[PDB]
């Protein structure tokens, strides 16, 4: 019965005004909610209560920028001049004693992404497969990702120019000094390795692509 | 109404 | 700092019970509740219940009765959760929040324990020495690197030249694949330095008392 519909996770430009909406169950329209913040790898952080008047209080360390209003079963969250810390998933909360039990519940989350942020492109390493790993009969090809801000990439292998997925581990995002580093494996066999002209790591990032080629062939 | 006893 | 301090990261087997402990430092301890908080990998935070640390009363998910259980010490302002019948479904980080007796916020929350519910088991890594092909060769600097491969637990410590090659190092944090780990380190030197000069990584997995140095050869 007690339900929170978020709405869909969202793309704003930095700098620009966002509103989130968090809608509760029709009979529970009067209901108090809380805001959430979770940003990478931290634990989630109050934002704040929002009540069904519009009146709302923040938590500790909540910037001015983040308010809230309400209309009907409607509970909004407002950031105006969007900043790239902004960046997270928003989740609201609400409480109720229901069969004489307390319970919370959440709704599932709105991804917020900050669009224009101040961009660093990704530098790629790409080793091929060791003599001694070769003689295993097996073949890892290791694409190393650095230098990059933000921590959003997407990263894809090619054999002959055409996409290889299987056999392929790539790692998340996680800081290096005030950027973003991040690994790829692909698993192969050292016959595949030896009879392909060339394997590709292409790394994706804020509209932008980088691709690191290599061969099996003498020089 | 929303009641919260904990 | 208000702060809710949370015991280490767990590795346990299915079917064991693990204790997470939530100690409570500049706040009044028994003015305040204790809810505790689900997340699996890349999912939504999931309810579990709350504590009163002045009553000892507890109210629960209905999805958790039987499989969390919730205590309170007051002398140690320490709150603690025990999972029961542990399986790969109770894989997850678990927070601690601070919320009052009357509504709905989690204003603080705890950094987070991470339960891990496996079966892996302890694995030495294979490690193989990362040259370029001759085409990455040609530069002012040349980049080289090792691969870790198929360890279990982490963590491995990785230095080069036993720590006097420092900067222009990049070790990548560990891709999961099969419950075994794989990672990389580079290291960027002058042209000039290799391969007239040695480069050898050394790599220690204190889990097996294993540790590997590789020298890296042209090939």
């Amino acid at each position: 019965q007690l339900v929170l519909t978020q709405s869909s996770s969202a793309s704003f430009s930095l700098g620009a005004s966002a509103k989130l909406t968090c809608t509760l169950s029709s009979q529970h329209s009067t209901y108090t909610i809380e805001w959430y913040q979770q940003q990478p790898l931290k634990p989630p952080k109050y934002v704040m209560e929002l009540k069904k008047d519009g009146s709302h209080s923040t938590g500790d360390g909540i910037p001015d920028r983040f308010s809230g209003s309400s209309s009907g079963a409607d509970r909004y969250l407002s950031i105006s001049n969007i900043q790239p810390e902004d960046e997270a998933i928003y989740i609201c909360g609400v409480g109720d004693t229901i069969k004489e039990q307390f319970v919370y519940v959440f709704g599932g989350g709105t991804k917020v992404t900050v669009l224009g942020q101040p961009k660093s492109t990704p530098t790629l390493t790409v080793f091929p497969p060791s003599s001694e790993e070769l003689k295993e009969n097996k073949a890892t090809l290791v694409c190393l990702i650095s230098n990059f801000s933000p921590s959003g990439v997407t990263v894809a292998w090619k054999a002959n120019g055409t996409p290889i997925t299987q056999g392929v581990d790539t790692s998340n995002p996680t800081k290096e000094g005030n950027k973003f580093m991040a690994s790829s494996f692909l698993h192969l066999t050292s016959d595949q390795w030896r009879s392909h002209n060339s394997f590709t790591c292409q790394v994706t990032h804020e509209g932008d692509t980088v691709e690191k080629s290599l061969s099996p062939a003498e020089c | 109404v929303q009641i919260i006893y904990k | 700092q208000v702060q809710l301090q949370q015991s280490g990261a767990a590795l346990v087997r299915p079917g064991t019970s693990v204790k997470v402990s939530c100690r409570a430092s500049e706040y009044a301890f028994t003015n305040y509740v204790i809810e505790w908080v689900k997340q699996r990998p890349g999912q939504g935070l999931e309810w579990i219940g709350v504590i009163n640390p002045g009553s000892g009363g507890t109210n629960y998910n209905e999805k958790f009765k039987g499989k969390a259980t919730l205590i309170a010490d007051k002398s140690s302002s320490t709150a603690y959760m025990q999972l029961s019948s542990l399986t790969s479904d109770d894989s997850a980080v678990y927070f601690c929040a601070r919320s009052t007796y009357y509504s709905g916020a989690l204003d603080y929350w705890g950094q987070g324990t991470s339960v891990t519910v496996s079966s892996a088991k302890t694995t030495a890594p294979s490690v193989y020495p990362l040259a370029p092909v001759c085409g990455d060769t040609t530069g002012s600097s040349v980049t080289l690197g090792c691969l870790v491969k198929g360890y279990f637990p982490e963590p491995v410590t990785l230095t080069w030249n036993s720590g006097s090659l420092s900067s222009g190092v990049h070790t990548f944090p560990a891709v999961l694949q099969s419950d075994l780990y794989t990672l990389s380190s580079s290291v960027t030197v002058t042209s000039s330095t290799w391969p007239s000069q040695s480069i050898t990584c050394n790599v220690a997995h204190p889990a097996s008392s294993t540790k590997v140095d590789k020298k890296i050869e042209p090939r």
